[PDB]
């Protein structure tokens, strides 16, 4: 049942109905309070509907339940970095980045935020790193 | 420690000016994931800083001493808790010390023949000091007639020749100021950016 609410939550963001697609991810965690992945989506669709220190509330229920996920932990860096506050979004890219050394999108977004932070020499020692990663 | 030094395969070699300073930086590179931890006696009371750090190896840190000249700086620091000598020179008397305390010794070395002094006292994990002169180059030489060598480089490796070290076929590496110099945020963030990218050198 708990993912049967979570199933509709997607059905209804594949459709851009995302308010009502976040309705139904709340059902799903009425139901289940521990479905890390309804959590996640939650999240995602938050972010999309730029509530946004709501999605970070949700990012960080899921990331307590899954606590080496490194997507969930950069998308809470997304978040943070919009919301401002630089330090957590640093903070947040680097635990993604010790999960998973190979993730380019983190290393690149953590030398952005470094940068807007002012660690010039930080920065440049992720940017280096996201372009050994991706090729391109 | 060997099977640590595969493990971690990098190094912290911690230089300070005081305790609190260097307990500060120690704690920095822990968090950053570093576990290896080298605590130079450069530092004033450094086996005073390897002591107050016995805490951090219930949570599973290597807490040693760098930078050991004498025979009585060995004990100092045997006596404070460290669990493995780390000298930039190779020294006789603090080798069999090392011997029969029971406590992991890693020799500075930087010649083949100083290779073969070291050899013969059983150590075969020497630390290449300086690498920033001999390069990896000098590792790949020793493969040859050395095959059962292993070396820890220190000095002259940062993020960009990083990858050059461990394709000669070095066991660990040993960073000083490209890792330890800056606050405890520069220095943690500096771990991290290390960590991850000894990560992509040995894939």
């Amino acid at each position: 049942m708990a993912l049967a609410y979570v199933m509709l939550g997607l059905l209804l963001s594949l459709l851009n109905r995302l308010s009502l697609a976040a309705e139904a991810y709340k059902k799903a965690i009425e139901l289940d309070p521990n479905d890390a992945l309804a959590w996640l989506l939650l999240g995602s669709v938050l972010e999309k509907l730029k509530r946004l220190d709501e999605a970070a509330e949700a990012y960080k229920k899921a990331i307590e339940l899954k606590p080496n996920d490194a997507s969930a932990w950069k998308e809470l860096g997304k978040v943070l970095e919009k919301l401002g506050r630089l330090d957590e979004a640093a903070k947040a890219y680097a635990e993604a980045i010790k999960l998973d050394p190979s993730d380019a999108e983190a290393a690149k977004e953590l030398g952005k935020v470094l940068e807007k932070l002012g660690q010039l020499e930080l920065a440049e020692r992720a940017y280096q790193l996201a372009i050994e990663l991706d090729p391109n | 420690m060997e099977e640590l030094f595969k493990k971690h395969k990098i190094v912290a070699v911690l230089r300070a000016n005081s305790v609190e300073e260097a307990k500060e930086k120690a704690l920095a590179v822990f968090r950053g994931g570093v576990h290896l931890i080298e605590i130079t006696f450069t530092v004033p009371d450094a086996d005073t800083v390897i002591k107050e750090l016995s805490f951090l190896k219930e949570k599973g840190a290597i807490i040693g001493a760098g930078t050991v000249t004498s025979l009585e700086q060995c004990q100092k620091a045997v006596e404070s808790g460290a669990e493995f000598i780390v000298s930039p020179h190779l020294d006789p008397e603090i080798s069999k010390f090392c011997k029969i305390n029971g406590v992991f010794y890693m020799p500075g070395v930087m010649t083949p023949t100083e290779l073969v002094k070291a050899m013969k006292l059983g150590h075969t994990i020497l630390k290449l000091f300086p690498g920033e002169v001999v390069g990896p180059q000098f590792v790949k030489a020793m493969k040859g007639p050395f095959p059962n060598v292993k070396f820890v480089p220190t000095g002259g490796v940062n993020d960009q020749n990083v990858c050059e070290w461990f394709k000669a076929g070095v066991l660990a590496v040993g960073v000083g100021s490209a890792l330890v110099k800056g606050t405890p945020e520069q220095v943690e963030m500096l771990a991290v950016l290390f960590v991850a990218k000894i990560a992509g050198c040995t894939e």
